[PDB]
């Protein structure tokens, strides 16, 4: 029964993640259920904290209500006690605990998604985690989930060294996604986020030098196309 | 439960002889813990997890053989019992009492048969000033048992034999560090043992006085004691 | 609804347990396989369990199942001293234990206990020995002596033809003399196999060690061979 | 010719592993005995006498009083097996030992005595032969019925059952 | 030989096409398959006897409590799962004292009985309207016998089903079908307590196909005067001896 949910994960659009020396990167494709639909109204790559993002493979809805339940747990169980935001390791723990309970609870099915959660905490540095429907979670240098899972996972072993700059890992995760792509391949059908330098540009305010802004940045429709030309 | 049998238990008791492989050896002046890591991919991040060796308090620690997500649910509640017995009696919790406290939650499902038993089997290594150094075991049966040396998980029946062979009561701590590695010569499905398939721990008579240091080994420190024979 | 009888089966398979009343003393006895070579000797010799300062209890069954009883009891033992200031009477400690295994069937629908228990000791002040037995059903019975457990039938047969009410083992010493013989029949090595505890009037419970148990076995098998 | 260890070396190796305590250690001792009886497909009538002699001496120490449910567990295993992997007449002492029945009292104002410290083992040999050796003029004239204990009343019954099938 | 089977056997708290609740029709056959118990009523008291059935010299009979006090004026005898009736009795002793407190009088035997039935009438796992908190029909039958000053001496049969009848003399348990047809023959509106003490033994002798003593029979009675006493083994014996003679008459 957990086994059947991992199966809904095995199909459903491919997504991936790559840790580097100075950043993390996660991406998936935006398969348009129609051309009539405006694909900018749905986000497969969601912000959890300004230091932490997430992507999935599988059941759309189960991801949404998991991204919501997940943002909240970041406050209710960490920020409202210690004044900081949670560290990747622990926010991940609190999500696994959330899914692991849909498993061992009666009257409910587990979630139809595997999650890739990427982020940076001051003490543990960068890290990238996978969370399964089983509630188990593992730390990755890089991996992929979904259909293209096997092709891409093999390409990542081939191309990954522990000396990658974040720009190198963006480059990789675009190629990796180019071979699996189901629909068209541009900035309107690729979602890519990074966990890099602090972006003060994006704080919304200026006056306390101790807080410096989001590490999580979601690349614009433009930034993507720009990289795909010099590709 | 047909012949006097605990079915849903044997189910998970033998699901244990699949995952992991863990060992505990009590020396005369220290204790030792050790484990092999699950089927690893090249890209899995070695150093982070500490996935099968968890600290419970500054004086107690457990080795796990079983489902990870399942033991974390237990350990979380055991790290707490520790601290409740502090805030309450202002003394560090005695090992047997912590062990029984878990064993009793395990057996809690072994009977209120409306929820599913526990994966997971524990070796506990701890010190308390009432019963010197201690070594314990915890199958989801609900039972715990005393041990001078022990093992859980795959290839269990096998190591118990080499252990019975090379063990001596006068044993030091470094002598027992070897016995543990040495006898993960056999009980290893992976031909040749690496520092990365490992996780280690010690509770010694302190790096200084008459007291008690605890030490979960960092990867490098393993490749260093592996150096003593294993691989070089 | 039949699951009761199945549990009563696990009783059978477990550490063998016995007990024996006397002219003014009581004794238990029970346990299992010496040591699997490498196990810690000195940290679970908890064969018979102390309930109050004057009441003890052994069991045949799932060792992991007993503990939940040997607590719920050790507690009501105090919560009686507390709300009535008066140590529990051996019949009442017994009726409370049995009455719990009973309520582990007929409500909610949950599993019953894999233990039979024997419960001994002297009521407070009164110096008349008491011995009882419980089983997963909810039944309590008083016995001049009894056994439950593995190969328990061999022992109950032995005892019946070795105890008589007309003359109960008066001597403290000799009352144990008998409880030993009766387990030597079913053990699997001897003294190293099963041990004993001993309670005498007024909260005087003194459990026996290894060395007092072999000034017995090796003073039995002396008179034995003499034919 | 090839070893020269003399049989009196396997008699120690055997008496050696008999700790009334260690079970897996006794099982090695009795694994040894069953070999000395499968070692008559091997010459020397002067060794087959050193062995018949060691065996009546050993079964004495072991089975003639002082017997745990751990030994009984082992020896009784031998009785069901040995007579099926070797004709037991390759030994004068071994069989002519279990059938030496100094064991069945008759009334109870004592402790009657002891056990199926035999009955169930003599039986499991007679069960595995079922045909061969069964001259037992004795046993029939020697059975009890009157016995006070059950463990014996029942066993005297389970034996007669087997004595009749033969 | 052969096999008869309906498709509505089994069914838990659901109606057969006839209106039968077989879960409870069966609850009622297992009274017929426990210890024997017999109650007879005179105008001079009520007698309750049972079958002890001691299974050893060790086991000191009397931990075999199949007859127990309820208030000084009400006793009951039980056939069946004596362990399953611990709670059924607790509620009756509690109801009888509770009534004595709230009203300064002994509680009517009729109403003490009905109260016990109203307890086993809370059988189920799903009830809307009023909640019936418990799990299964109560697996034991009761002979309840006592004395109140309205309606003389009384005997009652409480069934697991929650209903009851007031027999002038009833038998339940292993022998009942037969013991009952024998009471139906030998009972009259003018028995004396002495006479019934004995008739209860005669009918235990019969449907036990054995010779009886104090290790297998317990006698108890309830008089207006002395209350509800259980005969100690001595008195149960010269009551037995007194029959060995009375029947050697012809």
């Amino acid at each position: 029964q957990i086994d059947y949910a991992l199966t809904a994960v095995k199909q459903g659009v491919t997504s991936l993640g790559i840790k580097a020396t100075n950043g993390v990167v996660i991406a998936t494709e935006k398969k348009s259920s129609s051309p009539l639909a405006m694909s900018e109204t749905l986000s497969k790559v969601s912000l959890l904290t300004p230091d932490i993002g997430a992507v999935y493979s599988g059941m759309g809805p189960d991801y949404r209500v998991l991204v919501d339940k997940s943002r909240k747990v970041a406050h209710t169980s960490y920020k409202r006690i210690y004044g900081e935001y949670p560290p990747t390791k622990l926010l991940v723990s609190e999500v696994a605990k959330i899914m692991q309970e849909a498993t061992q609870s009666g009257g409910v099915r587990p979630f139809g998604v595997s999650l890739l959660i990427a982020g940076h905490d001051e003490f543990n540095g960068f890290s990238l985690y996978q969370v399964d429907p089983s509630g188990s979670y593992f730390p990755w240098k890089a991996t992929a989930i979904g259909k293209g899972s096997v092709a891409a996972k093999t390409f990542l072993e081939k191309r990954w060294n522990d000396e990658l700059e974040l720009e190198d890992a963006i480059h990789i995760a675009l190629l990796t996604l180019k071979e699996s792509v189901e629909g068209e391949f541009n900035g309107d059908t690729i979602e890519l986020a990074i966990i890099g330098d602090e972006n003060p540009d994006l704080l919304g305010y200026t006056g306390i030098p101790t807080d410096k802004g989001p590490r999580f940045r979601k690349l614009t429709s433009q930034e993507i196309n720009d990289r795909l030309e010099a590709l | 439960s047909p012949e006097g049998r605990l079915y849903q238990v044997e189910y998970a008791l033998e699901s244990i002889s699949h995952a992991g492989t863990a060992i505990g050896i009590m020396a005369s002046d220290g204790i030792v813990l050790a484990a092999e890591r699950k089927v690893t991919s090249t890209l899995l991040e070695q150093d982070t997890s500490t996935e099968k060796l968890y600290k419970l308090n500054d004086k107690i620690a457990v080795a796990v053989a079983g489902l990870t997500a399942d033991a974390e649910i237990l350990i979380n509640t055991a790290r707490i019992h520790a601290q409740n017995y502090l805030k309450t009696y202002n003394e560090d919790i005695p090992v047997e009492i912590l062990v029984r406290r878990l064993s009793d939650i395990k057996q809690g499902y072994t009977q209120h048969g409306g929820l599913r038993p526990f994966g997971v089997s524990f070796i506990y290594a701890g010190y308390d000033d009432r019963y010197g150094y201690q070594l314990y075991t915890s199958n989801p049966s609900g039972n715990y048992t005393g041990w001078k040396a022990i093992s859980v998980g795959a290839n269990t029946s096998a190591a118990q034999t080499l252990l019975q062979m090379d063990y001596k009561d006068d044993m030091k701590v470094d002598d027992a560090i070897e016995l543990a590695l040495k006898t993960l010569s056999k009980t290893t499905d992976s031909s040749a043992l690496t520092y990365d398939r490992l996780e280690f721990a010690t509770i010694r008579k302190g790096a200084n006085d008459g007291e008690v240091y605890q030490k979960i080994f960092k990867p490098q420190e393993i490749k260093d004691i592996l150096v003593k024979t294993g691989i070089t | 609804i039949f699951q009761v009888e199945y549990a009563l089966e696990a009783v059978k398979r477990g550490t063998c347990a016995v007990g024996v009343k006397g002219k003014n003393c009581v004794v238990l006895g029970c346990e299992r396989r010496s040591t699997l070579k490498l196990q810690d000797t000195r940290i679970t010799p908890s064969k018979v369990s102390k309930i109050d300062s004057h009441v003890v209890l052994s069991f045949s069954g799932l060792n992991a199942d007993s503990r939940i009883l040997i607590e719920k009891a050790r507690v009501e033992a105090q919560s009686h001293r507390l709300t009535l200031e008066d140590p529990v009477t051996v019949e009442y400690l017994t009726r409370y234990v049995a009455g719990v295994q009973q309520r582990y069937t007929q409500s909610g629908g949950v599993r019953p206990f894999g233990v039979s228990t024997l419960i001994a000791g002297f009521d407070p002040r009164d110096d008349e020995p008491k011995l009882y037995q419980t089983e997963p059903s909810g039944i309590y019975s008083s016995w001049s002596a009894q056994t439950i457990g593995r190969n328990s039938k061999t022992v109950r047969e032995f005892l019946e033809k070795n105890y008589d009410r007309k003359e109960p083992p008066a001597t403290v010493e000799e009352c144990v003399k008998l409880t030993v013989r009766s387990l030597l029949e079913v053990v699997q090595t001897g003294a190293k196999n099963i041990e004993i505890t001993v309670v005498k009037p007024d909260s005087d419970i003194v459990a026996l060690s290894s060395e007092e148990i072999n000034q017995y076995v090796t003073q039995i098998e002396q008179e034995k061979q003499e034919q | 010719g090839f070893c020269e260890l003399n049989m009196s070396d396997l008699f120690e190796l055997c008496e050696s592993y008999y700790n009334k305590d260690d079970k897996a250690s006794m099982i090695m001792s009795v694994e040894i005995v069953a070999g000395l009886v499968c070692g008559s497909k091997f010459m020397s009538v002067s060794d087959l006498d050193k062995r018949d002699t060691f065996i009546e001496n050993f079964l004495a120490k072991c089975l003639d009083y002082e017997l745990n449910h751990d030994a009984f567990e082992i020896w009784s295993t031998l009785a069901w097996w040995l007579p099926a992997v070797v004709d037991l007449r390759r030994s004068k002492t071994f069989f002519c030992h279990f059938i030496n029945a100094d064991g069945m009292f008759d009334r109870e104002s004592d402790a009657a005595t002891h056990q199926t410290s035999k009955i169930y083992m003599l039986r499991s040999i007679l069960m595995s032969m079922e045909f061969r050796a069964p001259d037992v003029g004795k046993l029939f004239d020697e059975l009890v019925f009157d016995h006070p204990y059950d463990q014996v009343r029942q066993a005297v019954a389970k034996l007669l059952t087997t004595l009749v099938q033969n | 030989m052969f096999l008869t089977r309906s498709e509505y056997d089994r069914g838990v708290s659901t109606f057969s096409p006839e209106g039968r609740l077989f879960q409870v029709e069966y609850s009622l056959e297992a009274i017929k398959l426990g210890s024997t118990a017999i109650g007879i009523a005179t105008k001079e008291g009520v007698v309750l006897g049972v079958e002890k059935r001691a299974t050893s010299p060790l086991l000191e009979s009397d931990s075999i409590e199949k007859i127990v006090e309820i208030d000084r004026h009400i006793g009951c005898a039980m056939s069946g799962l004596t362990a399953d009736a611990r709670s059924m009795i607790e509620h009756a002793r509690t109801a009888a004292v509770t009534h004595n407190l709230y009203y300064d009088e002994d509680i009517n035997v009729e109403s003490l009985t009905q109260s016990v039935c109203d307890l086993a009438l809370r059988f189920g796992e799903g009830a809307s309207g009023e909640e019936r908190l418990m799990s299964r029909p109560f697996g034991v039958a009761l002979l309840i016998a006592g004395h109140d000053a309205d309606d003389g001496y009384q005997l009652f049969h409480a069934e697991p089903s929650g209903t009851f009848y007031r027999y002038n003399a009833k038998a339940i348990g292993s022998g009942s079908e037969g013991a009952q047809a024998e009471l139906l023959n030998e009972w009259h509106s003018s028995l004396t307590l002495k006479e019934a003490e004995l008739l209860v033994l005669k009918i235990l002798k019969q449907v036990m196909e054995e010779k009886l003593d104090e290790n297998n029979a317990q006698l108890s009675c309830i008089t207006k005067q002395d209350g509800f006493k259980i005969y100690d083994n001595e008195k149960t014996a010269e009551l037995i001896k007194e029959l060995k003679e009375k029947e050697a008459a012809e």
